[PDB]
RNA sequence: AAUGCCGCGGAGCUAUCAUCUGCCGGAUAACGGCUGAACGCCUCUAAGCCAGAAUCCGUGCCAGAAAGCGACGAUUGUAUAAAAAUAGAGGUCUCUCCUGUAUCGUAGAAGAUGGGCGAUGGUUGAUGAAACGGAAGUGUUUUAUUGACUUGUCCAUGAAAUUCCAGAAUCCAUUGCAUACGACUUUA
RNA sequence: GAUUCCCACUGUCCCUAUCUACUAUCUAGCGAAACCACAGCCUGGGGAACGGGCCAGGCAAAAUCAGCGGGGUGGCUUGUGGCAGCCAAGCGCGACGUUGCUGGCUCUUCCUAUCAUACCGAAGCAGAAUUCGGUAAGCGUUGGACCCACUAAUAGGGAGCUGGGUUCCUACUGAUGAAG
RNA sequence: GGAAGUCGGCAAAAU
RNA sequence: CUGCCGAAGGCAGAAACUCAGAUCAGUUUUAUGUGUAAAAUGAGAGUUUCUAGUGGGCCAUUUUUGGUAAGCAGAACUGGCGAUGCGGGAUGAACCGAACGUGAGGUUAAGGUGCCGGAAUGUACGCUCAUCAGACACCAGAAAAGGUGUUAGUUCAUCUAGACAGCAGGACGGUGGCCAUGGAAGUCGGAAUCCGCUAAGGAGUGUGUAACAACUCACCUGCCGAAUGAACUAGCCCUGAAAAUGGAUGGCGCUUAAGCGUACUACCCAUACCUCACCGUCUGGGUUAGAAGCUCAGACGAGUAGGCAGGCGUGGAGGUUUGUGACGAAGCCUUGGGCGUGAGCCUGGGUCGAACAGCCUCUAGU
RNA sequence: GUACGUGAAAUUGCUGAAAGGGAAGCAUUGGAAAUCAGGUCAGCAUCAGUUUUCGGGGGCGGAAAAAGAAUAAGGGAAGGUGGC
């Protein structure tokens, strides 16, 4: 007998299994297609979700209902200190897939990336990469051989880069290490670019430029085990099938938000990063009283539209869009008018203590 | 027709069912078989009908946990393996051990490109199919059913053919030198009445 | 693969029923 | 004062009661055509080709084989390799295929001990250095130095009663980005 | 007392969210019972009763934890009525024709026999709107007392509950987990 | 917003 | 526990005795019309008597009547099932073989020889391409038929007096025949539809035009040089509708088949057939040199109800064994050994502590 | 050793051996390990019974094979050769 009253499916079959992500760091399951017409350029970056605020910008969107009006948008602030390139990986195309032929590491590895290789840094004798450092000092002709192998046989070149988590106001001391595929140019060109970028820091100012459309990928917030109500949106003799909604894990899944716009890439060393041409009023992106549960932003930061997966102080990966999409929203410029840095720890009412002090009387303290 | 440890079959121009049946009989006999270049196996019937056959094969899946449902393999080597194992008693230890004696690959990998590759006449399309009959290629049906490694194999096969052609030219030159010295040697005519 | 909508193989009741009613058809035409 | 009652109430949770985000490559079906026979004309079809649906298959997105795998780090006689077509191929106008019943190899008390004659060769072992091989490089060539054996041919010795087959991680501790408990993410 | 009406009120509802206590969770101690041929995956077949054992396939890797309760009879059939006559391809029939008359509340998936959306062909199809037909099941097919609205449309079917009417195991979902 | 739920103001709020 | 006989929808067996017969036959000839009577072949044939179990039903077969969209119903015979394992049909109560003691060897039946699967990817000749082929199995429901798919045929047609087709042309003039009309000239529409010319130009096959006009065929001439056309039948192929999860010629697969049809060899194996050994039952011959025995030979072997016969084991009683036993009875355990088809028996090792067993009879709370 | 003669089975623990991918049990043949036991196991020749598979020789039959070859008559022609 047929179903009398039909409705669309309560869930999405393309996101199950609703199991816990086997990773804390956002994985890049697709890098943008390579092209030898364009020489070298990176394609991804790694940041930490500090917090989110709201801004006011003048919308120059031709044909829109609110063309040339002042609009309010929620924005996410991700602190992006420069990442140190410490390795290069060569990938060879095989009838079985992309296979990592070899890996070359930089001579001097910081304690930041060395902590990644241990579950307990203090008990360890710190013997990792010691003999690699010895052979690097002794004979560079060997390392030249693997790079020759990479530029001779490998088709995809990726750089191992770790984030300087020490710079961020995070209690974690392990640095996050990932591979960013070097898109563009010949394999030799990518290998050279990796060599002259060994042990130096690549910054977000060189990766992204404040107007492009990116994919932000990360692990979502954990809501714990949940019943069918909030896990799935639920209101003949057989056996229960996979399509039936069930009770289980809700949250902590690997997700990918597409089409995120950078409204601003600000520099940490600059003290005008939260000030705009319509605002003046010297201030920093950190809200009054510091970000709730994160701290004070002191390094380079990126302001994206909307919301990104995961809670504060979690690591996000920002990749260049795989496919070009020239929607006028993705092509329009952004001219910020005002940024809110009031206290998010409660109902804040003042932007900076300086401008709060004139309105308030002389406090006895 | 002598028992070798390993028989490398160049599956180019063969018929899927006929080659599978011959291989399945050899595995039960206890012979290691390596079927290289599986993107060139031929199947009788025109391409659209074969793709309809395969796309009907995808339709078979469990209604609970398609993860436990039928596993549809798209690689031409895996297509040949499915054809072979269907001709074997793989539910028993004998058939399961027989499957372990078969290595079906895509292209001709370096460990097997430097070894003689015999062919099966009982499976060859040229000898077994009436001229004027439509057929298809597994390496083509695979690309339009989901297989995504066609370009890499074709490129790595052009490299292999170039290297093999260079090797054969060098060996042919050496064989020409040996062949020239042959009649120059005298006993080859002096007492050759035995037929050699 | 079958590549059909209706199975070419038949059930034992069905195959037996043909000889049941094919013979009766010859009885009727007689 | 079993949360006595009321107002406000951060944090957390949450609301299409709030905000953000949701993409492109092939193959086709109906159908419209190109060339073109069958059938000396014609013809979208027979051989072929083009365009063509929210369709099918991939890309993208989620999971990651807990019996799929790679890279990195530290480490207490087992003889024989072109390719392609089969209504055609290759070699020097000419020649060959028409299957490996072919080719390489093949003696020795399981491979002994010597003597010549003829050739600078073959088997090559050991090291030592060059090049090449990344599809799973499972190896290939080039040598060099030597130590060997050198059936190439011709001679002499012994065989037998084997007398008819057999440095790390974890617990305790810590963290809250996580959490029924495990697990996880940090510190230690 | 029952019914109706107007006003009034409110989480019955749109549409669920939040808060507290207990239980469930783990731990120390104590500690049962029902039930029990043996057990434990699905598809097609096994004449039936299809079943779990049989046949042919998909498959198949220890040990486990918390949930939830699923599992304890034609190859039928479909779109075209009944009587009489005229032909007559043919073998007394005789085909098509031709002429004579009066049950509803929520739920997973599948099928196409398509209501809407996509693309096509035909029509006095000028345009707009529209009719019929083809491929097409990817995606939708509502809110209220046959009625009246919305909607692009409100298409047809296959395989936990209540009203008026008669006087263990396995599956599904998450979580660990020894091992080359 | 105010029975639009349900066979229906079942149950709470208006006192 | 074993062996033998063995049904029933008045039977099978037991005992008592005839005749070495023309005495009977689920039979066929001969004669007379399925009846009767008097040659073939086979068999030893019989009569009275009493005494267990059953008197059901399913499936198919050939003979008829009543029937209808459509099946269906009621009779008689026949068998199979039932009491029946085995080989094959992928598997199966009714389909094809084959009736069963334990083994060795050989050979087959039915069905098969691409792989699963033991056996020819044998030989020879044809047919078929299916974007939802076939292996099907009187192809019987849809079933009546459709198809510019293919291969064969059957019957009529023209054809070097030039076949079909193809291009070049003619395809006319009375006449715009007559009613019919805004406008109809062959072609909106109403009867034909005549004539001069021929080799032919239809009061006209279609398009078209308000009407015209113009093109086309159906009809002829020029070039061009050989076969061509129409109607039916047969085989294969497509179609001749069917839904609801994944999906089945058994699977994989197969397209000069591993599909369809035929022909010929070779090959595979059942509990079947043949040769031999052995077990048991029955039958027959012989046996005065455990007679309850010995010996020779042949045939035979499913088995429910039922009938008959011979054995194993348990408690107790009488007889016997100069019977066994504290130097270890009975019991119990055991990966030890042996015997018997079997019921069961003996024994080695360990434990154990006081009774126990063989043989012949008797007996039963066996 | 009183929870006491002998002390079975169901069931349980330990040790040793072995097996294990959605059953387990059982049967047939044999290997492997363990164990026990008594002449054991082979090869060939000549035979007997059964049987399978190749080869040779010789008769006898048909149209006393049909064909065919070689060699004399005549006839006919082609899918027509030399010639024309």
């Amino acid at each position: 007998s047929h179903c009398k009253f039909e409705q669309p499916r309560h869930g999405s079959l393309g996101f199950l299994p609703r199991k816990r992500a086997s990773r804390q760091r956002g994985k890049v399951k697709a890098f943008p297609k390579d092209d030898a017409s364009k020489p070298v350029h990176l394609t991804a970056f790694l940041g930490y979700k500090a917090g989110m605020t709201h801004i006011v910008r003048d919308l120059d969107r031709p044909g829109s209902k609110m063309h040339k009006r002042e609009i309010l948008e929620a924005v996410t602030v991700i602190e992006t200190p420069p990442m140190v390139v410490v390795g290069v990986v060569g990938y060879v195309e095989t009838p079985r897939g992309l296979r990592s032929l070899t890996t070359v590491w930089a001579e001097h590895l910081s304690e930041e990336v060395k902590r990644r290789f241990y579950k307990n840094w203090f008990k360890s004798k710190k013997k990792a990469f010691t003999k690699y450092a010895k052979k690097y000092a002794e004979s560079t002709q060997s390392i030249n051989r693997e790079l020759e192998r990479i530029k001779k046989y490998c088709s995809v070149v990726r750089v191992l880069a770790h984030t300087q988590i020490r710079k961020t106001p995070l209690a974690q001391k392990k640095a996050h290490l990932m591979e960013i595929q070097v898109n563009g140019g010949s394999v030799a060109d990518k290998v050279e670019w990796a060599r002259e970028h060994f042990e130096k820091t690549v910054d977000i100012k060189s990766t992204f430029e404040q107007n492009e459309m990116i994919d932000v990928i990360g692990v979502t917030r954990g809501k714990g085990n949940e019943g069918t109500t909030a896990r799935w949106g639920t209101k003949h003799p057989a056996n229960v099938q996979w399509t039936v909604a069930r009770a289980g894990n809700a949250g902590y899944m690997h997700r990918t938000q597409l089409n995120s716009k950078i409204y601003r890439i600000g520099a940490g060393d600059d003290a005008k990063n939260a000030s705009t041409d319509f605002d003046a009023t010297e201030k920093r992106i950190t809200p009054m009283g510091g970000f709730v549960r994160y701290g004070v932003v002191e390094n380079d930061f990126v302001m994206l539209n909307g919301a990104t997966p995961g809670p504060v102080k979690r690591v996000l990966t920002l990749r260049k869009s795989l496919l070009t999409h020239t929607s006028r929203k993705a092509l329009e410029p952004v001219s910020l008018k005002w940024i809110d840095t009031a206290s998010k720890f409660g109902h804040g009412r003042f932007q900076t203590p300086a401008e709060a002090k004139q309105f308030l009387g002389t406090l006895k303290k | 027709s002598e028992f070798q440890k390993v028989v490398v079959i160049d599956a180019k121009g063969h018929l899927l069912g006929r080659l599978a049946s011959v291989v399945a009989k050899q595995l039960l006999g206890g012979q290691k078989v390596v079927v290289v270049r599986c993107e060139e196996l031929n199947i009788s019937g025109h391409f659209f009908r074969n793709k309809l056959k395969y796309l009907a094969y995808l339709r078979k899946a469990c209604r609970y946990n398609p993860s436990r449902g039928a596993f549809h393999f798209r690689a031409p080597s895996r297509i040949f393996q499915k054809a072979v194992r269907g001709m074997l008693p793989h539910k028993t230890a004998r058939g399961q051990a027989a499957l372990e004696h078969l290595q079906a690959v895509e292209g001709i990998p370096p460990p097997f490109d430097k070894q003689k590759r015999v062919v099966v006449p009982a499976a060859l399309r040229v000898l077994r199919l009436k001229p004027g009959r439509k057929y298809c290629t597994v390496g083509r049906l695979s690309s339009e059913v989901g297989w995504k490694y066609n370009d890499i194999v074709a490129k790595l096969e052009e490299r292999r053919k170039v290297k093999s052609a260079a090797f054969y030219q060098a060996k042919l030159a050496k064989q020409k030198k040996i062949a020239s010295a042959k009649e120059a040697s005298p006993v080859n005519q002096k007492l050759s009445q035995f037929g050699y | 693969v079958s590549l059909k909508k209706k199975s070419k193989r038949r059930t034992t009741r069905l195959r037996s029923r043909i000889e049941k009613k094919a013979a009766e058809s010859k009885r009727k035409q007689k």
